[PDB]
């Protein structure tokens, strides 16, 4: 039939099929999410190994388009040591009206951070490993990208310590790792993202999740238990807001960040161990704060004692990306729109 | 005009300071382990 299709063969994982470019060879799970599996394959022309995932009909609504599109043109044009990058993109569909799947090709990691923060992990290497998300979402600030929603699952790391980053979050409008700003509808800056390494710092120390909540109304309340009731200069944003489940909820006060982080969750190996602990501890107390004004910057994060030892500029002033796309963040389209803007990324 | 140079193959790195070329074989020196 086609000289094009003589390009591609079919290899089942599960109930999943993958068509792809007949270089991937050896696909094999490597994970998976709410958007299917993800594959090592080896690249028999770059020589080298690779993750593939598939996005199946990334256009079925239209957020969902929207995320696909703003995902795509943006690995496309982010490249930092510390933020995923794409080697390739495809289709296996020979036109438009057959055109269903997107196969996205990106470089292999060894596991995602879930996989690590269970571990038991040392200074050096938790701050090793802050310090590379400080850098990468700082990379990211530079552009004007704001992630609002970094977690655990969609960072990798690799077995020399290194961190990828997998994900560019929200476009522009599970909460556990949301700061309290977009949980309440309030309007955000770029320090939004520093309440989630927060979170993430939090759980490496503790060993699990610090606010895991049930419901919209119980992610809020565990947040609260711990940290207090947030101050009434704070009550901004809508007035409806400003009395609902606040005003009387009942009132808390936060316990200390001595008694949150207690001295079991760290090692007082030596004098080393006690200072790092402290910084550490320190630092929590200031990404884990409700009220954004008195949060942390990233570049101050970075310029924290915990952090800092790594400091190079290198990586932590790399030259800023450039998105072609401006309006990506408010353009909106129909299903069929959203699915040939989709294509044309893809083919071009 | 970089005097301090890390030794790490595949890595041509040079840094004009001791203490910066120190974080940075350090972090050659990096592993972790991990549970699927
Ligand atoms: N490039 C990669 N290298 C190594 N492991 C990867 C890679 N991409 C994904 N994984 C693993 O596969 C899982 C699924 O990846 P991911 O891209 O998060 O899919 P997803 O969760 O369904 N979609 P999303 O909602 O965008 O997070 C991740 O949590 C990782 O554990
Ligand atoms: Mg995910
Ligand atoms: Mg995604
Ligand atoms: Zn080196």
């Amino acid at each position: 039939r086609s000289k094009r299709d003589n390009n591609f063969y079919s290899v089942e994982i599960g109930d999943s099929t993958f068509t792809v470019l007949k270089r991937y060879q050896n696909l094999k799970p490597i994970g998976s999410g709410a958007q299917g599996i993800v594959c090592a394959a080896y690249d028999a022309i770059l020589e080298r190994n690779v993750a593939i995932k598939k996005l199946s009909r990334p256009f079925q609504n239209q957020t969902h388009a929207k995320r696909a599109y703003r995902e795509l043109v943006l690995m496309k044009c982010v490249n930092h040591k510390n933020i995923i990058g794409l080697l390739n993109v495809f289709t296996p569909q020979k036109s438009l009206e057959e055109f269903q799947d997107v196969y996205i090709v990106m470089e292999l990691m060894d596991a995602n951070l879930c996989q690590v923060i269970q571990m038991e992990l040392d200074h050096e290497r938790m701050s090793y490993l802050l310090y590379q998300m400080l850098c990468g979402i700082k990379h990211l600030h530079s552009a004007g990208i704001i992630h609002r929603d970094l977690k655990p699952s969609n960072i990798v790391v690799k077995s020399d310590c290194t961190l990828k980053i997998l994900d560019f979050g929200l476009a522009r409008t599970t909460r556990y790792y949301r700061a309290p700003e977009v949980i309440l509808g309030m309007g955000y800056k770029e320090n939004v993202d520093i309440w989630s390494v927060g979170c993430i710092m939090g759980e490496m120390i503790k060993g699990g999740v610090l606010f895991p909540g049930t419901d919209h109304i119980d992610q809020w309340n565990k947040v609260i238990e711990q940290l207090g009731t947030p101050c009434p200069e704070f009550m901004k944003k809508l007035q409806p807001t400003v009395r609902t489940y606040v005003e009387n909820r009942p009132k808390y006060a936060g316990y200390s960040f001595e008694k949150l982080f207690p001295d079991v969750l760290f090692p007082a190996d030596s004098e080393h161990n006690k200072l790092k602990a402290s910084q550490a501890r320190d630092l929590l107390s200031k990404m884990l704060v409700i009220d954004a004004s008195k949060r942390i910057s990233v570049d101050e994060a970075l310029q924290h004692p915990y952090i800092n030892v790594w400091y190079d500029p290198s990586e932590a002033e790399a030259p800023p990306p450039k998105i072609p796309d401006k309006q990506l963040d408010e353009r909106e389209h129909t299903i069929e729109e959203w699915k040939e803007l989709i294509y044309k990324e893809v083919m071009d | 005009d970089k005097p301090f140079l890390c030794t790490a193959p595949g890595c041509g790195r040079r840094f004009t300071n001791e203490d910066h070329l120190a974080v940075h074989k350090r972090k050659h020196e990096m592993t972790l382990k991990f549970g699927p």
